[PDB]
RNA sequence: AACGCGGGGUUAAGGUGCCGGAGUGGACGCUCAUCAGACACCACAAAAGGCGUUAGUACAUCUUGACAGCAGGACGGUGGCCAUGGAAGUCGGAAUCCGCUAAGGACUGUGUAACAACUCACCUGCCGAAUGUACUAGCCCUGAAAAUGGAUGGCGCUCAAGC
């Protein structure tokens, strides 16, 4: 519930030498619409010669997942900055929505590469339709046939306020 | 990979052009046995094979060139070849069985059948009596020749052979290791 | 010494590698030193032969 | 050959396993996501035992000894409901010791002050017969 | 990256029996009894078939999984020793001073003792005590040979290493002075 | 964040295992150090390395059977044209053919005065899914030596009470 995917459409301000300017559309992941629009101008400034003071926003809409109850495999392309230089990566995730996949990606990059939110560009998010499109071995073991496994050494849940138990707890639940 | 590509068209053309397809299992046969059988049957019949074919003949079973090709799929196991010829099954029954070789021991090879040296005179120089005394086999120097008066068993059947015994068997020119082309079922005949 | 026994004894104190950083005696086919004080270095040389 | 092995034997997470959640609800596993999350739903007629369709974290669930046979992977709510009632999940869950413990706990928490007085007096009358019987067997040693 | 399932198997001959209880392994056979304690490893044992033992590790790390094959080999050696036994051989190597070895069987403790004399012409006398269950013997098939045999590979190997490590040359070039007692052959009592 | 004397409510910077008012709170990962680490100013550490572990980039091989191990084979001109008491691939000077196959050189190495043998390259029995090389940057490790007994504030902490 931290992120949502938005559609943002923007335009250069019309002038007499060019009425009816072109329209550009981007897909932005953001926690709210105030930072969705700020993110839009950031990316457009890097591609076209437009600013916020010489343009305007046309439309903002929320894109919802079409089947948020079906398990899917996702692939993501991204570009990030390390302490010296920039690099490209491709990672994979398994969940039920595009928003869930992006949230897991941001946590994963912070843990394994110490990359902050401010140094990551998302290039493309694609749902992998065929089971033959899975590349990473940590996903392949999850799409194996006839999967099943037990849960050994499970610690029982005990109220914090209850100190001084009178029996030795078990771990076979 | 060019030879392997050439092998594909070679197998595909040859199996169709030769209705008589034979199966031969050849395991541990020296180079000269193939060379002599190839020259002898260079005029008539072609002998050729290679690595095992699990889909190469499936490429032939895909079209109904021969419906029997799909009945030969489980037969191939390994190191088994095919024979193409224009002759008859009776004449090829023992045409490829000729020129059986006699292979010596490999210093520890298992002899399936028990071997025993017959009593008699060897007829060689007794200067190599160190070989016999190393194993402690009684030998007699008669007329400047080595003779074994009493029969001495060499090795129990199915038991390995020591290097000294293997050298003796090599110089005795007697061994039970005879190598030839083994036969296999052909076209469920 | 009989030649076979000379080979047998030489296996334990002649055929070795030596770490160029800490002089450790290492197996003949090694690629990294097994000692931590040099950081498992990979600069190895053979043990000198006696001629 | 004699082999004598004594070790553990756990219940496995699998398609068809029935879970029990924190608030006494039940659900059946239809799809495995990770080693920590599972997609499940329970289409039960009893409003106290039914749960919607969604993802459950395994840390907040317990594995019951009930497994629905031949439940297809990824089956929808209609197919699960048909298999749920054909097998008789509600009847099987009522015969377990977990259910009986829950029922006993509910009854004791619903006692009023007058009920608490009467349960004390009724226990004494049963206790009187217990002491007489225990004295008889112990005296005979 | 954790692996959901890793497994190994162990076949068992019809001449022996195996018991597992709280990760304590007991192997019983025609030549004696052996025990091993494996309570430092988190593993699950099971009976796969009529004469096959199974080993499993669930949700294991790369470091944790490496110990699965190790446990399999250790128990497998336990079965081999109880049914066939182990047998090491050692050889005397010297240039000038002959090495004298005397072996005696102690009575109070039931162990074997080995004494070494005249090593590079030294006056000191070396003594080593073998582990219980390990038997020593001077060879008669050839000269300057020792033979160690027993049921436990761990016991036989460590005792043989004790003899080899006690005879060392100090303050000399060991590429030139090669005297000592060294292991030369490893095998089984039967076959 | 700026100040008269008091009562009630809410917060800032900073905190919530104990000293100590308030979570042994929730989610996903990384780390095992015989010198771990633990919060701006601030009370220090570098060049250079690791087949420790984790993620990534590029190229190449492989169910027409790849890497490992074991097992078998390893042919004519041709002892090449030349050297020669002797050199047959292997003192030495100088090129590199086809038949035979799926397959062996007018040869890598050991070896003979020279042969031979053993090879080896190379191919083939067995096996059943991956494998090889070079790079990028996270935590940990090496690099890391001073004088009274001692300081993440202390105690202590390891799916943390560390990042
Ligand atoms: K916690
Ligand atoms: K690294
Ligand atoms: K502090
Ligand atoms: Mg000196
Ligand atoms: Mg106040
Ligand atoms: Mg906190
Ligand atoms: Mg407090
Ligand atoms: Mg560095
Ligand atoms: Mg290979
Ligand atoms: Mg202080
Ligand atoms: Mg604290
Ligand atoms: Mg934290
Ligand atoms: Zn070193």
């Amino acid at each position: 519930g931290r992120l949502q995917e938005y559609q943002v459409i923007g335009r250069h301000l019309p002038t007499e030498a060019n009425p009816n300017p072109a329209l550009y559309r981007m897909r932005i992941f953001a926690p709210n619409e105030v930072v969705a629009k700020s993110r839009f101008w950031y990316f457009l400034r890097g591609l076209k010669k437009v600013k916020k003071a010489t343009g305007e926003i046309v439309s903002v809409n929320v894109i919802s997942e079409k089947h948020p109850l079906k398990v899917k495999n996702f692939g993501i392309w991204l570009r990030y900055d390390s302490r010296s230089g920039t690099h490209n990566m491709y990672k994979e995730y398994r969940e039920t929505s595009r928003v869930a996949a992006v949230e897991a990606m941001y946590a994963d990059m912070a843990a394994r590469h110490r990359a902050r939110f401010r140094s990551i560009h998302i290039l493309k998010v694609v749902e992998l339709e065929k089971t033959e499109d899975v590349k990473r071995p940590y996903i392949k073991q999850l799409v194996a046939k006839n999967l099943s496994f037990p849960l050994p050494h499970r610690v029982p849940k005990i109220s914090t306020k209850k100190i001084f138990s009178a029996k030795r707890p078990s771990t076979f639940s | 990979s060019g030879n392997k590509a050439g092998y594909f068209d070679k197998l595909k053309g040859l199996l169709e052009e030769y209705p008589s397809i034979f199966v031969v299992s050849v395991d541990n046969v020296s180079s000269q046995q193939m060379h002599e059988i190839r020259k002898a049957l260079r005029g008539q019949g072609v002998v050729l094979m290679g690595k095992n074919t699990m889909v190469r003949r499936a490429l032939k079973t895909f079209m109904p060139d021969h419906p029997e090709y799909e009945r030969l799929l489980p037969f191939v196991k390994g190191n088994v070849g095919f024979v193409f010829t224009n002759g008859d099954l009776k004449e090829v029954r023992e045409k490829i069985l000729s020129n059986r070789i006699k292979a010596p021991a490999r210093a520890g090879a298992i002899a399936p059948v028990d071997v025993w040296v017959p009593a008699g005179n060897t007829g060689m120089e007794p200067g190599k009596t160190s070989f016999f005394q190393a194993l402690g086999i009684p030998t007699k120097i008669a007329r400047g020749t080595i003779e074994i008066t009493t029969d001495i068993k060499l090795v129990e059947a199915g038991a390995k052979v020591g290097p000294s015994e293997a050298t003796l068997l090599n110089m005795l020119n007697i061994s039970p290791f005879t190598y030839g082309m083994g036969i296999a079922q052909v076209y469920d005949q | 010494i009989e030649p076979s026994l000379k080979a047998l004894a030489s296996k334990f104190n002649c055929d070795k590698m030596i770490c160029r950083k800490c002089y450790a005696r290492l197996p003949p086919r090694a690629t990294n030193c097994r000692k931590r004080k040099c950081g498992h270095s990979n600069q190895l040389r053979p043990k000198k032969k006696l001629k | 050959a004699e082999i004598n092995v004594e070790a553990t034997s756990w219940r496995r997470v699998e398609v068809g396993r029935v879970l029990k959640l924190e608030n006494g609800s039940l659900a059946a596993i239809v799809e495995i996501i990770d080693h920590k999350r599972v997609l499940a739903d329970g289409p039960s007629s009893d409003p106290k035992l039914a749960t919607p369709r969604g993802i459950v974290p395994l840390s907040r669930a317990l594995l019951t000894p009930i497994v629905i046979p031949k439940l297809p992977r990824g089956a929808r709510t209609g197919a699960v409901k048909k298999a749920w009632e054909a097998y008789g999940v509600d009847a099987k869950w009522k015969e377990t010791n977990w259910a009986k413990k829950q029922l006993q706990q509910e009854r004791r928490q619903s006692l009023t002050d007058f009920d608490r007085f009467k349960v004390m007096r009724l226990k004494k009358q049963r206790r009187f017969e217990e002491r007489k019987a225990l004295a008889k067997i112990k005296a005979a040693a | 990256m954790r692996y959901i399932h890793s497994e190994e198997t162990i076949p068992v001959p019809e001449n022996l029996k195996v018991s597992i209880k709280s990760r304590l392994v007991t192997v019983e056979g025609p030549r004696g009894k052996l025990q091993k304690d494996l309570s430092h490893i988190a593993v699950n044992f099971s009976v796969v078939k009529k004469g096959v033992i199974g080993l499993e590790i669930h949700h294991g790390s790369r470091k944790d999984v490496a110990a699965l094959r190790t446990v399999r080999t250790i128990i497998n050696n336990m079965i081999i020793g109880v049914t066939k036994g182990f047998k090491y051989k050692m050889r005397y190597v010297y240039a000038h001073f002959p090495i004298n070895v005397n072996v005696e069987k102690n009575a109070e403790t039931g162990c074997y003792e080995v004494e070494i004399r005249n090593f590079i012409g030294e006056k000191i006398v070396r003594k080593v005590v073998m582990a219980p269950g390990v038997e020593v013997e001077i060879s008669k098939a050839q000269k300057d040979e020792l033979i160690l045999s027993g049921n436990s590979l761990e016991a036989v190997s460590q005792s043989a290493a004790d003899i080899q490590q006690i005879c060392k040359v100090r303050n000399k070039d060991i590429r030139k002075f090669l005297d000592g007692i060294y292991v030369s052959e490893k095998g089984n009592i039967v076959e």
